[PDB]
């Protein structure tokens, strides 16, 4: 990540990638509520297990 | 509240139009005496219509919709994640083990 | 549509067996299906299921196996080779060559996405039509071909009440 | 004739109330060791549906019946015709004993080579007992158990892609056994269907188990979890904090060698991972994880080749090939076409030049697509959060609360 | 709205009736 740049073998010429912050946000906070999502639905599983005192003995 | 305030101003728009619209019926057979000129500028505010129809405005639009869609999307997580944090705090004060 | 009804057929009639094991030709027909569908993991699934007997009883699921190995290594070229190598039973023969063309389809696919231009052999191998179908890229479907390189170019082809539904979640 | 009275009495508890004493009679049963039930059998089992006999089934099911009673198919017709018409309410005033009927059907169906026709009874077992649809019970392990042995994984999925909240309690016979090989057995299940996301969560949800000893099912979980996350994810997921910290300091010993097989991944070199994975072969071979150790062998390359395009824009296949250690610019190619086809990545192949050229640049998020994309995460979050203030709403009324408070 | 503030209010109702029961 020091060089934001991406190197095309062929020419042999170094070009500069501009990230798009649209693109990235959006994709950044998809990726984000998925995992909340995930994280919450593990939770809850996690806190009917406790409720039942369920464990291994 | 702001359906209702969007519904005050659609009623008059509908009230104009809806005049225009009788005043070309009326003096269309035989009701008003018609004047070229009215008559020529209801042709033109029909011909104002569809206000924008360009793929470049069907384009920004999306954008708009995108970014409110965004941020409705943040702010269900940031409710959802309040709502859960009330349901911790009382499974842990209900089901307190140490 | 219709499709959907005769899997779901298909799911009655596997469901229910006199004792797990159904008969050869509706075993047969299933892993067609899976085949056809690209859903290639239940379709091996199915095939270690069969029972080894049964399996080594009748060469009929030994040649949908051998399709179906066929089309698991991506082995585009050899796909129609080996659908051919066998005779399928009637009530089944108008529909594999059907699947033959979803094949077809996919391969067309695999050529317009993920190649820029692709040597004429090469694509020839995947659609599995010999020299023909090239004349179908250029004269029908619109691309520009060149001569004395063999180089083929392909080219890359109700809320208003959900927002309110949004905001009287937010506002409680 | 303390058999007439008895069943007089069972007659007349039926639609009278008093489960109670019913439910104790049945408790009290062994002194029926005559098996002349059989004849008498077929006189009131059609009429009034099936609203009794489970316990008189669950009691002949036990009683040193290996071959049931040489009787196989008659006993499985008999709970086939229970199962499949029954009143569903009033057996479930009385779940323990059923699951037990049912987990003995899946001791009388995987041991020889036939737990297939029994998947059907158990799946329509599950949504007769269960309060609603997202709710875990023990015969969910058993089903997923039966899918697994007869490699038939498409039934038990729609009782795997759905999210359990609460436990049914089963009369305190629901032990975290099933829970944890309803998880493991779940977690394969997803394996062999290539769903690697889910499979991931359903091993992470066996693993956190509390627990205080070690349990095989948890370790092949653990295992299975680290190949996992070296497929689908480049490295082992972190497991989450809310872990039992006792069983975790005797499991992870025991699992070293998928641990350095983690840690050869890293380095991103497919030799000494190959080279690993043969030293400890015989490892994999005897737990059974071998196939999915050739696909972290494939996902390696898969991840060389996905990380060769956030530096190139455009690379020669023989320059690929050198990179990733293909050994050659057909297969490099080959495996560029498999992973473009899908989806996994974002190239072109020019057979002009054997060049190879990325287009990261898939998607600029102003389309209906995505707009109906986000709709659905944000109803599938409402959802959540609705079912979160269900449950608040639910613990706040539950009488301990606020007098603990 | 109506259906979430009837909600509440039920809620609150059943709570504070069964508080008033516990203090026995």
């Amino acid at each position: 990540g020091l060089i934001s740049a991406r190197v095309d073998s062929h020419s042999k010429i170094l070009y500069a990638r501009d990230v798009d912050q649209r693109s990235t946000t959006f994709e950044k906070s998809l990726l984000m509520g998925k995992e909340f999502q995930r994280r919450a639905k593990a939770m809850m599983l996690r806190a009917a297990v406790l409720r039942n005192q369920i464990h291994v003995k | 509240e702001h359906l209702i305030a969007q519904h005050s101003a659609i009623k008059m728009l509908h009230s104009r139009v809806k005049l225009i619209l009788e005043y070309v019926k009326a003096s269309e057979a035989g009701e008003v005496p018609f004047n070229h000129e009215i008559l020529r500028e209801a042709y033109a505010l029909c011909h104002c219509l569809p206000v924008l129809s360009t793929d470049k405005f069907k384009t920004d639009f999306y954008d708009q919709c995108n970014d409110v869609g965004l941020m409705a999307y943040l702010g269900t997580i940031t409710k959802t994640c309040n709502t859960m944090n009330q349901f911790v705090n009382k499974f842990n004060v209900l089901y307190d083990r140490q | 549509f219709s499709f959907k009804k005769l899997l779901d057929q298909c799911e009655n009639q596997e469901l229910e067996a006199p004792g797990g094991i159904a008969t050869p030709p509706v075993y047969g027909q299933l892993l067609a299906l899976y085949l056809l569908h690209n859903d290639m993991n239940n379709a091996r699934y199915l095939w270690k299921r069969i029972p080894p007997a049964i399996k080594s009883a009748n060469s009929e699921l030994g040649g949908i196996w051998s399709v179906g190995q066929r089309i698991w290594q991506r082995d585009f070229p050899g796909i129609y080779t080996t659908i051919n190598a066998h005779q399928w039973s009637e009530t089944v023969q108008p529909i594999m060559e059907a699947l033959r063309d979803a094949t077809r389809r996919r391969a067309f696919a695999l050529v317009s996405q993920a190649y820029t231009s692709i040597i004429a052999d090469d694509f020839a191998a995947f659609v599995g039509l010999p020299v023909e179908e090239a004349v179908k890229g250029i004269l029908e479907q619109g691309w520009q071909a060149d001569s004395t390189t063999r180089m083929v170019l392909p080219r890359k082809p109700q809320q208003l009440a959900r927002l309110t539904d949004y905001v009287a979640f937010l506002e409680n | 004739s303390a058999l007439e009275q008895f069943v007089n009495s069972v007659r007349q508890l039926s639609a009278q109330g008093q489960m109670t004493q019913l439910c104790e009679l049945i408790n009290k049963s062994g002194e029926l060791l005559a098996k002349n039930l059989s004849h008498l059998d077929t006189v009131l089992g059609a009429l009034d549906v099936q609203e009794h006999s489970l316990g008189v089934l669950a009691v002949l099911f036990v009683k040193f019946s290996m071959p049931s009673v040489p009787d196989f198919e008659t006993l499985f017709s008999q709970v086939q015709l229970f199962i499949s018409t029954c009143n569903g309410e009033h057996i479930r005033y009385a779940t323990d004993t059923f699951a037990g009927l049912c987990h003995q059907l899946t001791n009388a169906l995987v041991e020889r080579k036939q737990p297939l026709r029994g998947i059907g009874i158990l799946k329509q077992a599950i949504d007769k007992m269960q309060m609603n649809t997202n709710q875990l019970t023990s015969i969910h392990a058993d089903l997923c158990q039966l899918c697994l042995l007869a490699k038939c994984f498409k039934p038990a999925l729609p009782y795997l892609d759905v999210d359990m909240m609460d436990i049914c309690k089963e009369n305190g016979a629901y032990d975290a056994k099933h829970f944890l090989c309803y998880y493991y057995y779940g977690g394969m299940i997803y394996t062999g269907l290539k769903n690697f996301e889910r499979a991931l969560y359903f091993y992470e949800q066996a693993i956190t188990t509390p627990a205080m000893a070690v349990s095989h099912i948890m370790l092949e979980s653990y295992k299975k979890y680290i190949l996992v996350s070296l497929i689908l994810l480049g490295k082992v997921q972190q497991l989450p904090k809310y872990t039992s910290q006792i069983v975790g300091r005797f499991i992870k010993p025991l699992s070293n060698a998928y641990h350095e097989l983690a840690q050869v991944y890293s380095t991103n070199n497919p030799s000494e991972l190959r080279n690993l994975v043969n030293k400890h072969s015989e490892t994999f071979t005897r737990d059974n994880n071998m196939g999915l150790v050739k696909q972290c062998l494939s996902s390696l390359y898969k991840k060389n080749i996905q990380r060769l395009t956030k530096t190139f824009l455009t690379l020669s296949l023989q320059d690929m090939a050198s990179r990733v250690q293909l050994s050659g610019p057909q297969e490099a190619e080959k495996y560029v076409l498999h992973m473009i086809e899908d989806g996994e990545i974002f190239a072109s192949i020019n057979q002009k030049d054997g060049m190879v050229s990325f287009h990261d640049n898939p998607e600029k998020y102003n389309n209906p697509a995505m707009l109906h994309n986000i709709d659905q995460e944000m109803l599938k979050c409402i959802e959540l959060d609705e079912r979160l203030k269900a449950m608040d709403q639910e613990i706040t009324v539950n009488p301990q609360f606020v007098q603990k408070s | 709205k109506e259906n979430h503030n009837r909600t509440q209010q039920q809620v609150e109702a059943e709570v504070t009736n069964i508080k008033k029961t516990l203090k026995a």
